[PDB]
């Protein structure tokens, strides 16, 4: 029955990290009295922890923003290729945002070029699409949410070559349509472009805030 | 085969930056156009 | 930054015991979480044991749990690996490793500082 106790605390650790927060510590032993033939176990902890503060912000790598708008599908130093069997090109741009404190630069191509036809303001024959899938009940949490589906005058895209093989290095290009056409179709319910319909959503549940729900 | 390319008044030189320099806002648009022209001249040629 | 020196290896009979020690740089010792690795002939390097900066939290590989014990002496800038019931499959070059840990109770498996190693050979 010998009562053990703590000895002297050792040297404190220096702050491990060069940015932000870290943790320093001190180590003590139960070496001077020592519990012999039983007793207790020195009463407490052989380890203290402490937070150290370097007060300097940390590297954060930049992240890509979303891609911009596609450029028009025209040719440089020419005119336009609207409503014509001429494949062109168009470009798109990104922006690296958020890079601070010697962080890593954004990895990848900041530009994007793809091949295109042009149906910008092109009068195209059209046909009414079938009923779209029912949308979301809007407004969520607001008074009387309603869904919405719609039929729209879908243009008949012209039967062009979707794959255009260029020479030089024999590069074949997946060509996709660009532009807002002018779809021509017969009226359905007094409307030429889009006729929709709304229906109210049944048995709407109340929105309860998850931090207000846990508490 | 000892042909040598000499720099003169009709010769034109401009630095094309590396990938990390392009993310600077000045060299943002510069790497776009020189990259667009690189694709432009191995695809379309001249229309004259 | 930190240098690591292993010691205590040698030739042991099968079933015997061996105690390795690893000396690290004195001024930066309590900053790094530390551990033991080994690389057998013809095999990749594998995790053996880890200890936090505290010496209070340990982690072990399943192949050595119950036989091996990792300890830390924060008075004398050393860690130790007490290897009991040694088998011929434990023959490897044993490496001491050091790794930066933000918390003092965190054990790591990824380390960016490595010693030169100590040879342990177990004969049957
Ligand atoms: C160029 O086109 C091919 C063909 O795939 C797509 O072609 C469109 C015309 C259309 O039919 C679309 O539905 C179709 O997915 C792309 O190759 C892959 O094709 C398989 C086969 O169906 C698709 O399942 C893949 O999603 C598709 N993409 C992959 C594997 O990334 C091809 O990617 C596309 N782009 C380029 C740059 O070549
Ligand atoms: C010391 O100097 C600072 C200026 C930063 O560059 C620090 O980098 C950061 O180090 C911590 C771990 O030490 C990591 O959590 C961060 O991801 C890293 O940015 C540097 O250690
Ligand atoms: C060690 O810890 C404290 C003093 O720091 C007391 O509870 C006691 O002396 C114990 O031995
Ligand atoms: C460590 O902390 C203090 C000295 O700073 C005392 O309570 C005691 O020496 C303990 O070991
Ligand atoms: C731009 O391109 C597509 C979306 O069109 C995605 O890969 C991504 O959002 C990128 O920013
Ligand atoms: C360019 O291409 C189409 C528009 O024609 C869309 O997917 C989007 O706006 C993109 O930026
Ligand atoms: C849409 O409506 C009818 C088909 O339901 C036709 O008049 C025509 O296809 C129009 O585009
Ligand atoms: C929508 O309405 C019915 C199906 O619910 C059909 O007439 C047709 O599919 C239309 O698109
Ligand atoms: C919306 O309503 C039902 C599904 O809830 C189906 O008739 C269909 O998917 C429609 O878009
Ligand atoms: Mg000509």
């Amino acid at each position: 029955g010998v009562a053990g106790g703590w000895g002297p605390w050792g040297p404190v650790s220096p702050c491990p990290v060069t940015c932000g927060l870290g943790q320093t510590m001190e180590q003590r032993t139960c070496n001077h009295p020592v519990p012999q033939h039983g007793g207790p176990f020195c009463a407490g902890d052989a380890t203290r922890t402490h937070i150290c503060n370097t007060a300097v912000p940390c590297p954060v790598d930049g992240e890509w923003d979303s891609w911009g708008e596609w450029s028009p599908c025209i040719r440089r130093n020419m005119k336009s290729i609207s409503c014509q069997e001429i494949p062109g090109q168009q470009s798109r741009g990104r922006t690296c945002r958020g890079r601070k404190f010697d962080g890593h630069r954004c990895a990848g191509q900041q530009q994007d070029i793809r091949h295109c036809y042009s149906i910008q303001h092109c009068p195209l024959k059209g046909s009414w699409s079938e009923w779209s899938t029912w949308g979301l009940c809007m407004p969520p949490c607001g008074p009387n949410p309603t869904r919405a589906r719609q039929r729209l005058c879908t243009p008949l895209l012209p039967k062009y070559p979707p794959t255009v093989s260029m020479v030089e290095g024999q590069g074949e290009k997946n060509v996709t349509f660009w532009g807002r056409p002018l779809p021509r179709c017969e009226e359905l319910q007094g409307q030429k472009l889009v006729v929709e319909e709304k229906r109210p959503c049944l048995h709407v549940p109340a929105c309860k805030d998850p931090e207000e729900e846990e508490l | 085969p000892n042909l040598s390319y000499i720099i003169g008044k009709d010769t034109w030189v401009e630095h094309w930056p590396e990938e990390d320099e392009c993310q600077d806002e000045e060299n943002q648009k510069q790497c776009q156009d020189l990259g667009a022209f690189t694709e432009s001249m191995v695809v379309f040629g001249c229309p004259n | 930054q930190v240098q690591l020196v292993e010691s205590g290896g040698g030739l042991v009979q099968a079933g015997g015991s061996l105690r390795l020690s690893c000396a690290a740089s004195e001024r930066t010792f309590t900053i790094y979480a530390m551990g033991w690795f080994r690389q057998a002939p013809g095999k990749e390097r594998e995790f053996v044991a880890a200890i936090s900066r505290s010496g209070e939290n340990t982690d072990y590989a399943d192949s050595v749990k119950g036989r091996f014990t990792i300890s830390r002496d924060n008075n004398k800038n050393t860690i130790s690996l007490q290897m009991n019931s040694l088998k011929p499959e434990d023959t490897a070059v044993y490496y001491c490793a050091a790794g930066r840990a933000i918390l003092v109770h965190t054990t790591k498996k990824e380390y960016d500082h490595w010693g030169q190693g100590t040879q342990v050979t177990v004969s049957s």
